[PDB]
């Protein structure tokens, strides 16, 4: 049973989803599950009263949304089972679980009984063929076409600067966070109520991270613009009503360079990339530094890799030729590699058949991975 | 069991370490006391390895904390003109 | 010029004034303007027509009352303007603002543009030598005599717990809800409406205030009374008629703990208390759960604080020792505390003197206050 297997690449923000071979992700849609506030009086109402994707998008104010998946790390396994079965469902794939090997995706460094958990639903609730999990850094650099370099990405959940050199991933030198996206979107909505514009709800939740993701801005000089004033620019929300968003725009996602803001501690995106490079070895890291690759939501606002160059030639050694390359779509990068590596013929071997996982059990799934 | 690791680039790390084992073991044949002594080295070897890469990566970056921390008790980089603005006590 | 400075302790619900070094606050009046609803035919009548404090409380019936703060969040400057020059005049303190340093308070995480248009209203209208402006948990701590601790605080705006450690307010685990006494005493008014009786003016919504204030209790198992008829208890009103209250005395302060009634998903209460124990470290919870304190108005209820330690059973962590105490001046806890910040000879060292304010402006003041 080899027949067109399914690349499911997820994520805490974003869940993309799609056949192999194919040059984008037709199937992309929020990862979370909205449930309904108000109690339903009138008959010939929304049926099902568990709602995910685009009808969820579109019904946010009705809907109390909250996410399963918190840095990597699945919280709630129902809704991510619902996810998954609304994934196979007629209303994006319209296909069975049964007929198709499936390739999983997780972040680098987790905990293992998620990754044990997991297959458990692939192989017992869904009635999967095959199915093989790896690693976000390695198809992004097959999605590219290159085989050396190291891998920076910032999506909702993790960042991790995964090296990597002629395909050898070294699994000690990867580096990692619990700070991206969904602390800088939180981290913003704090901001918004120390401006005066409070947004508590749920539904809500996502215009903060509408405003993050259009109206923001990475500064260089992060003492120049605190000592400069800002010009205070406008936004309009989904309902009418204007706000000015002042300074809170470019000190919000200065949480990813600096993660002492919040109130954790940890490296920073541009200590981890360099971090990434000098736990390798001494001969490789010239080639690490020539080829940085971007990926992810959070790589995506202005002035980001301005920044991360200002940031490697103060800490790496000088007279070095630093390279920050980054693809055109950085969103779908994942995927089309996933894509990429389920349409060759070698993807076979590697993956853990059903008949395998009931001889075995775990330890068979994390002697494949790794 | 001794294991030893130095680095010294950029200055000096070391790992030094042991573990002692007192163990009791009953003889029966030359297969299975060939295949039952390796057998104590093989699970003492993996678990002082597991122990000594697992604990380490987690324990150390904890007691070594408990040292000196990476932020403050307050997880806020220290005030300085606040340190030079105030006073405690009764 | 160091005179001996005034402490305005500013609430929502009710207002704090007196001089520094004393025992209580000598002048306590809720914070609102009344302003006549009739026309005023005949000659000898109450004169001014802008009406604060014990006035104000005496004829209720004829003042259209609008108060000009919600949520620690002033909305009527011009209101806030009379009523601290209500405080300064002859009817209350009768002393000069031009003589005596101010100290000011503020809830925590409110909008920097209201502490800033507070400081010009202060520095310019008023000409004040020295203002400080101060946070209500910094302060109940040094009222008790404790440095640690939780401050759970109940007023008639805001509902924060900000913990504390030796001192040090910690900034980052400030949990904070626009649920309050205030919004308790609008869903008791929306309540007896269900009952029966009806409150719509403004002058007559402080009946409900009063029938908030002395009856009604914090049930422990709000399951049990639910499946449980109860007794109705009388109440007279100011004219004479006899009220019976029902159910709605027992299910009003449920607000502030279930905020799902009010059609509001917020934390409540008892959930602020613990996520502001579980934002700071690890080392810190268990001297923090030890010391926990109460304040405000709002935390005055009957079993409230039996709830409260039940509430903290149920999510804390198990087999540790929990403590919640509170002072016998609960409602005048801040302003003890401010009147000590200002009887120590640091306080000069803390304040932002008027001299500094027209040099540097509002950049002088954010920074003296953290």
């Amino acid at each position: 049973i080899a027949n067109q297997p399914v690349v499911i690449d997820n994520g805490s923000g974003v869940i993309k989803a799609g056949f192999a071979g194919d040059q984008i992700p037709k199937y992309c849609f929020p990862n979370y599950v909205g449930r309904p506030k108000h109690v339903r009086v009138m008959a010939g109402a929304l049926e099902g009263d568990i709602f995910i994707g685009p009808k969820a998008e579109e019904h946010r104010g009705l809907l109390s949304i909250r996410y399963p998946m918190e840095h990597g790390i699945v919280k709630d396994w129902n809704d991510m089972e619902r996810i998954w079965q609304y994934v196979y469902s007629k209303e994006q794939l319209q296909t069975f679980s049964e007929e198709h090997p499936v390739l999983l995706t997780e972040a680098p460094l987790n905990p293992r009984k998620n990754r044990e958990r997991a297959a458990e639903v692939f192989f017992e609730t869904f009635n999967v063929p095959a199915l093989f999990i790896s690693m976000q850094a390695v198809l992004s650099l097959y999605a590219t076409g290159r085989t050396t370099g190291v891998v920076l990405d910032s999506g909702d959940g993790v960042t991790h600067a995964v090296p990597i050199y002629e395909g050898f991933a070294m699994p000690h030198s990867i580096m990692r966070i619990d700070i991206a996206g969904r602390d800088v979107s939180r981290f913003l909505r704090l901001y918004l109520r120390k401006e005066g514009y409070d947004f508590h709800s749920s539904s809500e939740f996502e215009i903060v991270k509408a405003i993050k993701e259009r109206a923001c801005y990475l500064s260089i000089n992060p003492q120049k613009d605190e000592t400069l004033e800002t010009e205070k620019a406008q936004y309009y929300l989904p309902d009418g009503s204007t706000i000015e968003i002042g300074p809170s725009r470019f000190r919000a996602p200065e949480l990813l360079f600096r993660p002492d803001l919040i109130g954790e501690e940890s490296e920073g995106i541009h200590e981890v990339l360099v971090f990434a490079i000098q736990k390798s070895d001494m001969d490789l890291r010239r080639t690490l530094f020539s080829n940085i690759v971007l990926s992810g939501g959070s790589t995506l606002f202005k002035g980001f890799g301005d920044r991360l160059l200002s940031e490697v030639k103060k800490l790496a050694p000088k007279d070095v030729k630093i390279r920050i390359s980054a693809p055109q779509e950085r969103l779908y990068s994942t995927w089309i590699g996933g894509s990429i590596l389920a349409s060759l013929d070698t993807f076979k071997k590697m993956w853990v058949s059903k008949k395998e996982y009931e001889e075995d059990g775990a330890r068979s799934i994390h002697r494949k991975t790794f | 069991l001794k294991i030893q690791v130095h680095y010294y680039e950029d200055g000096n790390v070391q790992l030094v370490s042991h573990k002692d084992v007192q163990d009791s073991v009953t003889v029966s044949n030359e297969a299975q006391t060939a295949k039952e002594f390796i057998k104590i080295i093989e699970h003492a070897e993996n678990e002082y390895q597991t122990a000594i890469s697992e604990n380490y990566q987690t324990m150390s970056d904890t007691t070594f904390k408990a040292l000196r921390r990476q932020l403050p008790v307050t997880r806020t980089k220290i005030d300085w003109n606040k340190i030079l603005s105030y006073k405690i006590g009764k």
